[PDB]
C-alpha cells in the first residue's frame, strides 16, 4: 500500500491531501458507526510528526465544534508536509495543540484517537513513546487507532517493544498482515477498512488475500440434480494405527460432512472396526499389520485401494517410526493422484519424494509439524507466510499452515483465514481438516481452492458451536458442518 | 449527524 | 455560501480541491443512503462546466468499478480549475465522458445524477440545456441532484424557464433559500444538507434561518410547578362581528391550547355566545354595537378590557368598512401592550401607527393581505423575504408572511417554517394561528420568539392529522395542538 | 459498503 498510494498520487494524479482528507473523515464517519452521536463525548488525538499523525490531525479538526471537546497531543519533533499541513488547519479552524503528555489528562477525555505511528514504524518502541503508550493502555479509555495500533509491525503483525491495544481501528484501502496475524490481530479490536479513493484495479492488484464468505460462497460447487455418487468424488484415507484409533474417522466423516460421494479408510485391524460402530455409512477396510501400524508391507495393498478414488489423504493416526516412514515415502512417489499429506505423514515425510512427484499435493502442517519439515524453530516458522510461499513454490504444493490465523499458499497467491475460535486448539481438529480438503478436492476443486474453501468452512463450523467455546470436541465440529454450508449460501 | 442534517 | 466557500479556501486555508471531493463523497454516502447497495445500479452524470459540474465528476470518478455502470455526459464550453481536475482525474481512473446527450441513452441507466448547474445559474435556461432537462423530467428515472436542481434560482427558489425535478437533493454546509421557498422547495425532493469541513463558526454566521425541532424545543416556555394562571398570561381578543361569529372562538382556543393562563374575547353581542356555547372555559365578553361591527363607540371599553392583560389580538372577522378602520386605527394608537394583527385589522391598517406606538406588534398577513398593506401585487410580496425585512425593520415589528412556506422577521434575523401541509389551506386555519402567538407572548416569549414557535406547531399539528389532510379543519387542529407539543418535548 | 469493508 505504499506502492498504491504513491502510484495514486504520481501516475493517476490525486493530491496526497485529498487522500488525508479521506483517510480523517473515514476515521469521524467509522467512530460515529460504533459510538453513535459523537457529540456528548470529549476527544484525545495523539499524532505523531508522519503521514499518521496528518490523518489525525486531519480527524482532530473534523471534531471541532461538533464534539464536547477535542484535544491534539503532538509527540514528534518534525512534521511531513502534509502532516504540517493538517496540523496548520486545525490551528486555523481554533484546535488546541500541546506538546507534552501530562498522564492525568486521560482523566479528562472519553475517546483516544491513536495517530502516533502507522505503517511507518520501524524499530523498537522506545524512551518516552512508550510510556504514553503504556499509559494509554492502562486507562480505560475507548482507543480508536488511526490505520494500525502505533507499535504493531505492519508487515508481520508483531509487538515493537509495545503497541496500543484499540477497541476500532480504521484502515485504508486494504487490511495489512499486522491486522490479521497475532499479536497484531489482537491489538486491532474491531477492523474497518475504508475506501479513500485509490483506483479499483490498483486495490485489486494485491497477491495476498483475505478469505471471505463471498469468495468460499464462489467456490462451493454445484450440486447437479441428477448424479450419483461418482459425481462428487471419491476418497480413500490411509490414517490410524493401534496408538491412534480415532483419527480415520473424524478425516473420514470430514470429507463426507462437506460433500463427497464415497469415503474409504484403510486402518489397521481391527482398529478398522471403531469407525463404522460410530459412522457406518464409512467404508473401514481393515489392512493387515505385524505390530499396528502400516509397513512397505502394506504398499500395494494401499496402491490397489488408490486406483478407484479421486484424491488420498495420508497421516492422521499413523505413528511415527522407520516402518511408517519406509511406506509413506515409498506410497507418495508411486502414487499418481493427488494427495492430502497431514500430521505423523508430515513428520516421517522426505520433500525430495515432493519434487519428484507429477500429481499435486496439499501439506497441512501446524507449527510444529512445519518447524520439523524445514529444520527450523517454531519462532522461525510461525506466521512466516514468506517461508510458506518459498517452499510451497520450491515444492510445487500447497501448504496450509494453521495457527489461529491459517496461511494457504501455493507460492503464488496467499490468502489468510481468520474464522474459528479456541475450541479448535484440542485434539482431533487437524484430522477433521484433512478430510474436508480431501473431499473438495474430490469433488473437483483444485488444491489451493479446496483449501482455502475448507479452512473457512472448519473455523465457522467451529463459531456455529452453541455453548462455550473450550467445550467443543471434533465430533460436534462435523455435526455443524452442513450448518456451515448452509448458513455460507 | 456529522456528515447530514436531513 | 460563495462567501463561505471562499473564506474557508482564502483565510482558513483549505484546497479548492479538498472541498470539491468532500462535496462528492457526500452525495455518493447520500445516495447509498436512500438506494441501499449502488453495485447494481447504472449512473447517467450529467455535468456543466463549473463547480457544479467538477462536484459531479468527483462523484462519477467515486462510482467507477464500484457500480454496474457510469456514464459522464459533459455538457459545457470550457470547465473551472476545479472542474478540468477532476474531469481528468475521471479520466485518469478509466471514466468514459461523451459530449452529446442522445435521448434513448436515458434507456440504459437508472439514477441520474443531476450535476448542470448549482447556485452559479444566471438567467434563463435555454436551448439545448432545456431540452435536456425535459428528457430527464419525461424520463422516469431516479434523479439526484448536485447542491440545488438545475435551473432553480438558489436565491428565490423561482424556476429559471425549466428545471430538474429531484427525488434527492444533496447540498454542501446550509440550505440554500431556493430549497425552502416554491416552486424550488418542490423540486428538491428529499433533501440532506452535507458537512463538507467549512468550519462551524462560518456555517453559523448565517442570518436566515429553518425553524427546527430543536429551536422550538428549546423556546418552548417552563411551567413552573407552583402556577396559577395568571402565571401564564392574560390574552384579549377583539374579534367578530354579525357576519363572522366563529372567528373570535378559532382565536381563543388557539391561546388556550398553547398553555395560556386566562383568554378573555371581545365580541358584538349576540355572536359573543357562540363562543362560550362551544368552550365554556372561554370569557367571551357582549359588546353593544349598533350593526353588528366594532365601531369607536366601543373604543373606551376595549381599552378598559385590554387594562388587565397582557397581550391583545386584534382583527380575525371584524369586518371591513369604514367605522372598524376608524376602531382599529385609534384602538392600535392608543393601546400600550403588544398586539397581534391578523386579517381585517391589516386590511384597515393604517401604517403610521405601527410606527408610533411605543409596545411592539406581531403582524400575520397571508399575501393577499400584504399586497394591500404595502400596495403592491400579490406576485411582488409572495416569498419576498428582502420585502418582508424591509418592513420590519421600517415599522418595528414581527411580520408573519403566511404562505406554505412561511417567513417569520424581525429585519434583523428572519426564519423560515416548512412544517404544515394543505389541510391548512382552509377558512379558519389562520385564526387559530393568531391565537397561537398572543398566547406565546402573553406566556413570556417575546414576538418573535412566539411567531417562531407558533408557525411550526401550528405547521405539525396539521400533520398530526390522523386522515386525508384535505379533510382537517380549524376544530381539529385545535385538539392536535397538544399533541404536537408532546411531540416536540 | 461503499465506504467501508467491515
Ligand atoms: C507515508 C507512508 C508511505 C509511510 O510513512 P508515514 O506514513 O509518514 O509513517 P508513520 O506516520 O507511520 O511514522 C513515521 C514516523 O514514525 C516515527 N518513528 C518510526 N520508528 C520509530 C521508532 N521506533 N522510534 C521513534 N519514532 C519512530 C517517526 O516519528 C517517523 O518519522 P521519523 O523517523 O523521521 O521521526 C504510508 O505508508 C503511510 O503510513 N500512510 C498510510 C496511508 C494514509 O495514511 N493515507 C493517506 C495519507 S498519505
Ligand atoms: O519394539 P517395541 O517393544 O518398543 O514395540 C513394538 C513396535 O511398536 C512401535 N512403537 C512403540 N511405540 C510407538 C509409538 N509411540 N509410535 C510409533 N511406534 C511405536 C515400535 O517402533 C515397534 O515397531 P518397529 O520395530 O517395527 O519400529
Ligand atoms: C500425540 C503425542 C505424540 C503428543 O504430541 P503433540 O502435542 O500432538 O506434538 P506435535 O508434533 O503435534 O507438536 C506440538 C508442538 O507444535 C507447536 N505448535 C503447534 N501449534 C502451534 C501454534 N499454533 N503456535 C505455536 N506452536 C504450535 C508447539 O511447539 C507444540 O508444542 P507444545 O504442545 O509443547 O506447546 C503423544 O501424546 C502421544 O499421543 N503418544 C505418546 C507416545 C510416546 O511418545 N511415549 C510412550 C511410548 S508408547
Ligand atoms: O509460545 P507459543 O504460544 O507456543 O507461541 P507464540 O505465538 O507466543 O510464539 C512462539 C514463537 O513464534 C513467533 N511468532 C509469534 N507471532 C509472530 C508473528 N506474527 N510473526 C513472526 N513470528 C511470530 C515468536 O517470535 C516466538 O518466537 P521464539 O519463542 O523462538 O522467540
Ligand atoms: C463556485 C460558486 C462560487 C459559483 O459558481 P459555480 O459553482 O462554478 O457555478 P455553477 O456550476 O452553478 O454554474 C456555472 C455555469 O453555469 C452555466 N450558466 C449559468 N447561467 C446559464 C444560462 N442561463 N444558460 C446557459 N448556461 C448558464 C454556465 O455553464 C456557467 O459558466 P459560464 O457562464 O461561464 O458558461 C459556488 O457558489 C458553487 O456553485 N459551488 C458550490 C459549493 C460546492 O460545489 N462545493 C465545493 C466546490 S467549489
Ligand atoms: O348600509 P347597509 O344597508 O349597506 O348595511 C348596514 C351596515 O353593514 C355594513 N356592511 C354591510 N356588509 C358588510 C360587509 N360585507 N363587511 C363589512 N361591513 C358591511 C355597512 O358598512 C353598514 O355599516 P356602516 O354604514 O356603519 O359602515
Ligand atoms: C371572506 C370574503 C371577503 C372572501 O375573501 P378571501 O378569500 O378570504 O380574500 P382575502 O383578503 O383573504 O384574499 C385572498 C387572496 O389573497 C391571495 N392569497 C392568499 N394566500 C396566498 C398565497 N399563499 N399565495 C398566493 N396568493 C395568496 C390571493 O390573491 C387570494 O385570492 P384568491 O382567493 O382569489 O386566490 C367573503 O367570502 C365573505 O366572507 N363575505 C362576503 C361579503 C361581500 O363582500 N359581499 C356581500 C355583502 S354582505
Ligand atoms: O397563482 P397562485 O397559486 O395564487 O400563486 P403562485 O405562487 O403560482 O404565483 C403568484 C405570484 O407569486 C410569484 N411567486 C411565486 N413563487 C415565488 C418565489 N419563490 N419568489 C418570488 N415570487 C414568487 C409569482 O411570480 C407570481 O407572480 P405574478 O402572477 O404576478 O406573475
Ligand atoms: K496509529
Ligand atoms: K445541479
Amino acid at each position: 500500500m505504499k506502492e498504491i498510494d504513491e502510484l495514486t498520487i504520481k501516475e493517476y494524479g490525486v493530491d496526497s491531501r485529498i487522500l488525508m482528507e479521506r483517510a480523517g473523515i473515514s476515521v469521524v464517519l467509522a467512530m460515529e458507526e460504533e459510538l453513535g452521536n459523537l457529540s456528548d463525548y470529549r476527544f484525545l488525538v495523539l499524532c505523531g510528526g508522519g503521514n499518521n499523525g496528518g490523518d489525525g490531525f486531519v480527524v482532530a479538526r473534523n471534531l471541532l465544534g461538533v464534539v464536547k471537546d477535542v484535544l491534539v497531543v503532538f509527540l514528534g519533533k518534525k512534521k511531513t508536509p502534509d502532516c504540517e499541513y493538517n496540523y496548520g488547519l486545525y490551528k486555523k479552524f481554533g484546535g488546541k495543540v500541546v506538546e507534552q503528555f501530562e498522564p492525568s489528562i486521560l482523566n479528562e477525555f472519553d475517546v483516544v484517537v491513536d495517530a502516533i505511528f502507522g505503517t511507518g514504524l520501524r524499530g523498537e518502541i522506545t524512551g518516552e513513546y512508550a510510556e504514553i503508550i503504556n499509559l494509554v493502555n492502562k486507562s480505560g479509555k475507548v482507543v480508536v487507532s488511526v490505520d494500525v495500533p502505533s507499535g504493531i509491525d505492519s508487515n508481520t503483525g508483531k509487538v515493537l517493544r509495545t503497541a496500543v491495544k484499540a477497541d476500532l481501528t480504521v484502515t485504508f484501502g486494504v487490511p495489512k498482515i499486522g491486522h490479521i496475524l497475532f499479536p497484531g490481530r489482537d491489538l486491532t479490536g474491531k477492523l474497518k477498512v475504508a475506501n479513500i479513493g485509490h483506483p479499483v484495479h490498483l486495490i485489486n492488484s494485491i497477491n495476498r488475500y483475505v478469505i471471505t464468505r463471498e469468495m468460499v460462497r464462489s467456490l462451493l460447487p454445484e450440486r447437479p440434480r441428477d448424479s450419483h455418487k461418482g459425481t462428487y468424488g471419491k476418497v480413500l484415507i490411509i490414517a490410524g494405527s493401534r496408538l491412534y484409533s480415532g483419527a480415520p474417522v473424524l478425516s473420514g466423516m470430514g470429507s463426507l460432512k462437506v460433500g463427497t460421494g464415497l469415503v474409504k479408510l484403510a486402518v489397521p485391524f481391527p482398529q478398522n472396526l471403531i469407525a463404522t460402530s460410530r459412522f457406518p455409512e464409512l467404508i473401514s477396510v481393515p489392512i493387515d499389520t505385524e505390530k499396528g501400524f502400516f509397513s512397505l508391507q502394506n504398499l500395494q495393498e494401499c496402491l490397489e485401494l488408490s486406483k478407484d478414488v479421486d484424491v488420498v489423504a495420508i497421516g492422521p493416526g499413523l505413528g511415527n517410526n522407520e516402518h511408517v516412514r519406509e511406506f509413506v515415502n515409498e506410497f507418495l512417489k508411486t502414487l499418481e493422484k493427488p494427495a492430502v499429506i497431514d500430521a505423523d505423514a508430515i513428520n516421517v515425510l522426505d520433500t525430495s519424494v515432493l519434487k519428484e512427484r507429477k500429481s499435486p499435493a496439499v501439506l497441512t502442517p501446524h507449527p510444529g509439524e512445519m518447524a520439523r519439515l524445514v529444520k527450523k524453530t517454531v519462532g522461525d516458522v510461525k506466521y512466516n507466510y514468506e517461508l510458506a510461499e518459498e517452499f510451497a513454490k520450491e515444492n510445487d504444493c500447497v501448504l496450509v499452515l494453521k495457527s489461529a490465523t491459517t496461511i494457504v499458499t501455493d507460492g503464488e497467491k496467499t490468502l489468510f483465514n481468520i474464522t474459528g475460535n479456541t475450541g479448535l486448539s484440542k485434539g482431533g481438529s487437524g484430522d477433521v481438516l484433512t478430510g474436508m480438503i480431501a473431499g473438495f478436492i474430490a469433488q473437483g476443486l483444485s488444491p489451493l481452492e479446496a483449501s482455502t474453501v475448507s479452512v473457512y468452512l472448519h473455523g465457522f463450523a467451529a463459531e456455529l458451536f452453541e455453548q462455550d467455546e473450550r467445550g467443543l470436541t471434533a465430533s460436534e465440529l462435523l455435526r455443524l458442518i452442513p450448518e456451515a454450508i448452509r448458513r455460507l449460501k | 449527524a456529522w456528515l447530514f442534517e436531513a
